[PDB]
């Protein structure tokens, strides 16, 4: 996997 | 009467309000007493800056948790390289302090903000839905700007707790009404993404939000769908400005930027909105937002006006959002009607996809059942498919109204061999019209390649009301  | 905010940044936050018309039409809606007071908006992210001088005034602890290192304080982990910037940026957005001297102003700059530090860590599912599901009968407004990596090649989505805290979320949360989840629709644009392989911003319970810059264009970073609703300003190119909002170590920055910074305006505008009719459902939310948003000065090659005549791009939704539009709606809105949901297996035998694959059925969306649907919210196109490179398809679905719908556009870097398993392919541009009738999808092989693959599960599955309808536009 999760990314900003 | 009404006064402005003071604040040293504000001038410099063209997206709230200006008189050149392109903008969110903020001050609209505080001229009209609507700046967050009562409303409780929740940043899922890495953490908030509790103690940042414009957000020490709003914040809440009630709307806060910490779930990568389970405890009650979800203050950023300090680094060199400021990595945990990103949640503190996106709450200022929402629910900077008005008047006071510092930084600029939240779109519901009375508003309480909370932060869930979750992204600082192993995001799990359990991670994921602790987080969603944190405090549901005290936080109004939960607001994402994360997600499954944009590389163009995932599919991916919400495993078992997080859809399950969705469907919680949205069934117990806020008194039964429904939480409100507001999701970035992605920074995928460079490596041409679609945000319809993200389950979480493809979810009909999430409201998926895209950029426009400045200047009203589509930003390299977008990525194009069907399942966005609509959008709010953010960065673009060098000439074009920026998001002014709360910084790490309690600084202010006039450079938050991509899809990270839209989700929270509309987040703001959300609040805003439900300030003017705290009795609004999660759908009632969805439904204001496709009524009140602005397609006009948004440039796009691809608008469609469907058939209610509202103007449809996959990169904008309905348009840019508008506060005052927004809480002028809700305050005398009517509830709509509980949410009907028709399935229709739509295959009758398995079908070779080939170079094209058109699949015809003419359907009467559970007429004479208490499922019947002649107002549409969402649409689903549940699809399992096998095919040799993923990447390669693009995917249409045409409404009985004549409304063409991008499920999915080729993406170069896609190259699984792992087709759909039962993928639901979501749009939101055949809102409010009748489904009775012809739907069409589209699977098409978009290269020269010899491709092969079969298409064996086609289940539409279509939500909505059989009753309320406006005159189309
Ligand atoms: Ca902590
Ligand atoms: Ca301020
Ligand atoms: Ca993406
Ligand atoms: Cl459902
Ligand atoms: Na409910
Ligand atoms: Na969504
Ligand atoms: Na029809
Ligand atoms: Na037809």
């Amino acid at each position: 996997x999760r990314v900003r | 009467v009404y006064q402005e905010p003071t604040d040293p940044k504000f001038p410099q936050q063209w997206y709230l309000s200006g008189v050149t018309q392109r903008d969110l039409n903020v001050k609209a809606a505080w001229a009209q007493g609507y700046t967050g007071h009562g409303i409780v908006v929740s940043i899922l992210d890495d953490g908030i800056e509790k103690n940042h001088p414009d957000l020490a005034g709003n914040y809440d602890p009630g709307a806060s948790f910490d779930v990568n290192d389970q405890d009650p304080d979800p203050q950023p982990r300090y680094t060199q390289m400021n990595d945990n910037r990103h949640g503190t940026r996106c709450a200022g957005e929402v629910a900077a302090v008005a008047n006071n001297g510092v930084c600029g102003v939240g779109v519901a700059y009375n508003a309480r903000i909370g932060g869930v530090r979750m992204l600082d860590g192993e995001v799990t599912d359990a991670v994921e839905a602790r987080s969603l599901g944190l405090n549901p009968n005290h936080i109004h407004i939960y607001s994402a700007s994360w997600g499954p990596e944009d590389d163009g090649k995932t599919v991916d989505g919400p495993a078992r707790l997080a859809e399950e805290a969705f469907f919680r979320g949205v069934s117990q949360g806020r008194g039964g009404l429904g939480s409100i989840f507001v999701w970035a629709s992605g920074n995928g644009g460079r490596e041409h993404d679609s945000c319809n392989c993200d389950g979480y911003t493809n979810s009909i319970y999430t409201l998926s939000i895209s950029s426009a810059t400045q200047f009203g264009n589509v930003p390299w970073y977008s990525e194009a769908c069907s399942s966005t609703l609509a959008t709010t300003y953010s960065s673009g190119n060098q000439n074009e400005k920026q998001i002014v909002t709360t910084d790490l170590r309690q600084k202010c920055t006039e450079s938050h930027t991509g899809t990270s910074a839209s989700a929270p305006l509309a987040a703001g505008i959300i609040a805003l909105t439900l300030e003017a009719n705290k009795n609004l459902t999660w759908r009632d939310m969805q439904h204001l937002v496709v009524q009140t948003s602005k397609p006009a000065h948004l440039n796009a090659n691809d608008w469609a006006t469907n058939g209610v005549g509202r103007k449809v791009s996959h990169s904008y939704g309905y348009g840019l959002l508008d506060a005052g539009a927004m809480v002028a709606l809700a305050q005398n809105w009517t509830t709509v009607a509980p949410q009907r949901k028709c399935i229709i297996d739509i295959l009758t035998e398995p079908k070779d996809i080939g170079k094209r694959l058109e699949v015809r059925k003419t359907v009467t969306a559970c007429l004479g059942e208490p499922n019947h649907i002649t107002r549409l919210e969402h649409a689903q196109a549940r699809l399992t498919l096998s095919y040799n490179r993923r990447g390669d398809l693009a995917i249409h679905l045409v409404s009985p109204m004549g409304t063409r719908s991008t499920l999915l556009a080729a993406r170069p870097h896609d190259y699984s061999a792992d087709g759909f398993n039962d993928w639901a392919f979501m749009t939101t541009h055949s809102w409010d019209e009748d489904p009775s009738g012809e739907w069409v999808l589209e699977i098409e092989n978009t290269s020269e390649a010899n491709n092969y693959g079969t298409l064996t599960k086609f289940t539409l599955v279509l939500y909505g009301t059989a009753s309320g309808s406006l005159v189309p536009r």
